[PDB]
């Protein structure tokens, strides 16, 4: 090897060990998607986990347990996303925020939950469902002047489940409204899964304080149960 | 709006007198040019390995 | 050219019924997974009504789920919407919409502000 | 009011498809039914490129026919000599959802761009060995879907705000504007002598834009879905599409019509990528099911097959002197063919 | 002898034929998961080479045990007697490999990455290295220093090195602690911790029951483990006091041989038994094949 060839090869040996390092840090921490309507409060849970720590994109970081999460949030596009929900084809999650208490726009997030739920690039990704809002729920379950099967039609037909825990002696209507709109997504989950993909839903308010631990626990849940099909053969 | 159907109409009335000529003529052409240059193409023909510098 | 042609609307006198129909042009009909829309006054744009490429999978929202009736031809290239008792809460302009690809089973982006595969609309008024 | 204007219009789109009819005699078929084919064509993999972390999504290669640029969603642009496999430079990005690369003519300079919506441009040959941002073009309101160089001094670019713009480095500021497509606009092609381009979108639609006035001079329509690819036929008259769908396409310029179509019952999948061959007699593209294929242009044969990529292949492409292709997939493996 | 030839040849006479078809139909299949699948088996190849060559050295064995003669030489003889059960052991250490990398996975979850999986080829042929070294005391044991025999001697009849017993003891129990204790210990540890974590108060109901079947498999590994290993370490000292004259009451010799070669021959089932618990009933042999 003369010079040109002893040249390139000590510089690309270079390149070799600094991409060494790179590919450290980034094996070393996880991406989740956040998605949900702008009546959601999806940004409150983005504050709440700061205390962790004109664009197209936005990014807030958090560690848990020693662990490292990046979570990314959309804003300065068009209401058209066939094309850049694509570079998403594999985060670890996709946390999806809904306004419980807005009886009048739930059908719509339903709708969102099948497309992501169907599409052809998303179909191996898990999601973690955040019920948001339960205090206004609560209060207008109390209120009586709104109905829910103005909307749909099937709750006067609806007992709660066995397996209900109403723990701090809440009224038993609360607790039938609670479970209706939980069913109603993990019907959608079940119907047209294949066993690769799951979903964790959680009730939660505005004061939460506990939305991190939370996070932590369904991921090793998820990063467990993959471990578990990539070696079969080990 | 009255903007956008005007500039839609406006489109329309500038494509519409483009001259045009028959098909026949400008599939002669295509073919004729891929006929003089069709033995200086080097994935149609594939070179000796003595020419290649990714056979060498 | 894609073209979907939508006719039908007019005014109904509550507990009326009324029919609707698409034409379609410009693409291979059977491929697609076809939908029905509409927009109140003061209002967005809402998902009314949802069939496949065979005709075997249906689905309504809840507010109509008893009252109206989705159903295509194949070989007339034609889509039908039917609706049997009217209320003042449905007056609205109406949308056919097509899904953005074939062969597939999600349906991004169907109610969106501005989409290219939705035609112009029929108006219905109920009083 | 509007229903007179839209009737007017429906008016003018009848007598333009009259204006075409007319000049519809012959067949492109029939014209070339008394050729020669051109038998099998095999192709082998000379080269593998390894190094990147993530999938690739798009790539170009260098007017030298030697050298070759390309970029990946962990973040990072790679510069590659081919014929050693043997890496000159790596790039580490500020934003890691990039979507587009390109090369200057005169090998002084690349471009990216992705989902901030921002083109930026880097400087290789510093006095400096290390290769710093020299700009970050900032105007346009949706992501950046492609780019490509026309010198050193200006730049074209599109976007998925439905607009194409032409951009002045040194200064900064947008120069001109085409504005009339109506869904998100997927590539871009310039022309041999750099005065005219064309461009489809997410909306079953192309066009031919005039640079330098600045308007649309065309609209061609024979597809069924999203464009997702587009480039120009060696001579200037001619260009080929591709879209989801999956069928590709052949338009001509002069006769303002569709010329010939390339399809098949057993391709279901969607279209990635075009490209012409140097004396445009094969036309190679990418596809949805992890593989390459190769038709004949004049006779809407199938010539060959390029195997060997286990995800969904995202970009191809062939060099100045015509001896060898060069494809990316979702992998995160680069593949040259000869 | 009269009540252990008959034993050994009817035993490694079943073993023999479906170790065959299991170890080279099982060695064929992975041939394919890599031209697929770039990832690697490792320790699964190198069990299935161990046990294939484990079940490759008995027809003359057999025969021998059939005919009562050996007309082929004593460098032939010493080289089978050394083979059984260096592949034995190595068979052992293998199997202690495969536990304890389930073990880090699942337990530990978050630090475990595909960059980790560095020094497995380090590894392996590290330990098919010393085995081969320390299982040369068997062999070097057996031929007693001058007898004029090489006719019938062969595989049961051999004679013992004459030795002293504290070095006799000495030997033994450091072999019975390198080779059986420290790998018994660490497997139970393992499969202990393992099975703590693939259970929780949250079952999710809409599963398809994919922990529950984990759970089953590491604990029919584990218990084929010690059942299979346990007897033999238990007797094989007994057994060699026994060979060196040190017992004298006849029971307790007539006893002794009796159980040694019972445990023996179901030490020897392992490698027909391997090829079924930890491959062949995956789902990746049943996606192929
Ligand atoms: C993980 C683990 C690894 C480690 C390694 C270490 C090593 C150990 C360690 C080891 C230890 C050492 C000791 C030695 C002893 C010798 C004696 C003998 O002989 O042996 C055998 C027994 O047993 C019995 O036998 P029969 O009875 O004589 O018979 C035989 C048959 N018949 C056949 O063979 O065939």
């Amino acid at each position: 090897l003369s010079a040109e060839d002893k040249a390139a090869v000590e510089r690309s040996k270079m390149i070799e060990k600094q991409l060494q390092k790179d590919k450290q840090v980034y094996r070393a921490t996880h991406r989740l998607l956040l998605l949900g309507a702008d009546n959601s409060g999806k940004s409150t849970i983005v504050k709440q986990m700061r205390i962790y720590h004109t664009s197209g994109i936005f990014e807030t970081k958090f560690q848990v347990d020693k662990v490292n999460f990046h979570m990314f949030d959309v804003g300065a596009q068009r209401d058209e996303r066939r094309k850049w929900i694509q570079c998403f084809n594999d985060v670890t999650a996709i946390i999806f925020v809904v306004d419980s208490s807005d009886y009048n726009r739930l059908q719509e997030a339903l709708n969102d939950f099948k497309s992501i739920w169907n599409n052809r690039w998303l179909r191996t990704i898990s999601v973690i469902l955040f019920l948001n809002k339960q205090d206004l729920l609560a209060e207008k379950v109390l209120a009586g002047k709104s109905k829910i099967e103005d909307y749909f039609p099937e709750f006067a037909r609806y007992t709660t489940p066995e397996d209900a825990t109403p723990e701090p002696g809440e009224d038993p209507r609360v607790t039938r409204a609670k479970y209706f709109i939980r069913d109603e997504f993990l019907r959608i989950s079940t119907a047209s899964g294949d066993g690769r993909h799951y979903c964790y839903p959680h009730f939660t308010c505005s004061v939460d304080t506990e939305n991190a631990r939370r996070i932590f626990n369904d991921c090793r849940d998820i990063i467990q149960r993959m471990h578990l099909r990539q070696y079969e053969l080990l | 709006s009255i903007a956008q159907a005007r500039k839609l109409v406006e489109q329309l009335k500038m494509e519409a007198n483009i001259d045009r000529i028959k098909v026949s003529k400008a599939a002669a052409d295509l073919m004729a040019y891929c006929e003089a240059h069709a033995k200086e193409d080097p994935l149609l023909t594939p070179v000796p390995a003595s020419e290649n510098p990714f056979r060498e | 050219q894609v073209q979907l042609q939508e006719s039908g609307g007019g005014l109904v006198q509550p507990g009326g019924s009324l029919r609707l129909s698409c034409a379609a042009s410009g693409f291979t009909f059977s491929n697609y997974k076809m939908n029905w829309v509409r927009q109140a006054p003061g209002k967005g744009l809402e998902w009314v009504s949802d069939i496949s490429q065979s005709g075997a999978s249906i689905s309504y929202t809840g507010s109509v789920k008893g009252r109206f009736t989705i159903s295509r031809d194949n070989a007339k290239n034609t889509l039908y919407l039917q609706m049997n008792s009217l209320k003042p809460e449905d007056t609205a302009v109406y949308y056919c919409a097509r899904c953005p690809a074939p062969f597939t089973r999600d349906c991004f982006d169907v109610t969106s502000t501005t989409y290219a595969y939705r035609g112009q609309g029929t108006q219905v008024t109920v009083s | 009011e509007l229903d007179q204007l839209r009737q007017e219009a429906e008016q003018l789109k009848n007598q333009i498809r009259d204006a075409r009819k007319a000049c519809a005699d012959a067949t492109l078929s029939q014209i070339t039914n008394n050729i020669d084919p051109v038998g099998r064509i095999q192709m082998r993999t000379r080269r593998t490129l390894r190094g990147h972390l993530a999938k690739i999504y798009a790539m170009h290669w260098g007017t030298d026919s030697r050298l070759l640029v390309s970029a990946s969603q962990d973040g990072k642009l790679i510069i590659w000599d081919s014929y050693t496999t043997n890496k000159v430079h790596a790039i580490p990005l500020r934003s890691s959802w990039v979507m587009t690369c390109a090369y200057a003519p005169s090998g002084n300079y690349v471009a990216c761009g992705g989902l901030d919506n921002i083109c930026s441009i880097y400087n290789l040959k510093t006095r400096e060995g290390n290769v710093r941002v020299s700009r970050e073009l900032a105007g346009h309101t949706g992501y950046l879907s492609c780019c490509r160089f026309l010198d050193d001094n200006q730049i074209v670019t599109s976007s998925g705000d439905t607009t194409c713009a032409l951009w002045d480095i040194e200064t900064g500021q947008q120069t001109t504007t085409f504005t009339g497509h109506t869904g998100d606009v997927m590539s871009l092609s310039l022309a041999p002598d750099t005065r005219l381009f064309v461009s489809g979108a997410c909306d079953a639609s192309a066009k031919l834009w005039d640079v330098r006035e600045g308007m649309c001079r065309q609209t061609f329509t024979g597809h069924e879905s999203d464009i997702n690819a587009i480039c120009f036929f060696p001579n200037g008259n001619a260009f080929a599409t591709g879209s989801d769908d999956a069928t590709c396409r052949l338009f001509d310029l002069r006769a303002d019509q569709e010329l010939m179509t390339y399809s098949h019952d057993n391709i279901i999948c969607g279209i990635t990528s075009v490209s012409f061959s140097k004396s445009g007699r094969l036309l190679l593209a990418g596809y949805d099911d992890f593989n390459c294929n190769v038709w004949d242009a004049l006779k809407a044969d199938r010539a060959g097959v390029l195997a060997g990529h286990d995800n969904r292949v995202s970009c191809l492409g062939v060099t100045d002197d015509g001896m060898a292709v060069a494809t990316g997939s979702w992998d995160s493996f680069l593949k040259i063919w000869n | 002898t009269d009540f252990r030839y008959f034993i050994y040849a009817v035993t490694y006479t079943v073993i023999l034929v479906p170790g065959l078809i299991g170890n080279i139909l099982a060695l064929w299949v992975f041939y394919g998961y890599m031209k697929e699948t770039k990832r690697a088996v490792i320790f699964m190849i190198n069990l299935a080479i161990a046990d294939l060559l484990q079940v490759l050295s008995l027809p003359l064995r057999i025969f021998y045990y059939l005919n009562h003669d050996w007309p082929f030489g004593p460098g032939l003889c010493m080289f089978c007697f050394y083979l059984k059960y260096v592949n034995m052991y190595a068979s052992i250490y293998f199997l202690v490999c495969i536990s304890v990398r389930r073990f880090w996975f699942l337990m530990y979850p978050f630090r475990f990455h595909d960059c980790k999986q560095k020094y497995d080829l380090y590894i392996s042929i590290a330990g098919w290295l010393i085995i081969c070294l320390a299982c040369v005391l068997f062999p070097l044991l057996r031929t007693s220093d001058d007898t004029s025999g090489n006719r019938t001697k062969c595989f049961v009849d051999l004679p013992t090195r004459n030795v002293n017993l504290a070095q006799s003891v000495v030997m033994m129990t450091i072999g019975e602690l390198i080779g059986f204790v420290t790998p018994l210990l660490i497997v139970l540890y393992c499969t202990w911790k393992t099975v703590l974590s693939l259970q929780d108060k949250y079952p999710m109901a809409q599963d398809l029951g994919e922990k529950q079947k984990a759970l089953k498999m590491i604990l029919t590994c584990a218990g084929v483990f010690l059942i299979c290993f346990a007897p033999y370490h238990f007797s094989f000292p007994l057994d060699f006091l026994v060979k060196s004259n040190e017992i004298k009451s006849c029971l307790a010799r007539r006893v002794i041989l009796i159980f040694h070669s019972v445990a023996l021959c179901l030490a020897s089932l392992n490698s027909c038994l391997d090829p079924v618990i930890y491959y062949f009933s995956t789902n990746e042999f049943r996606r192929r094949l």
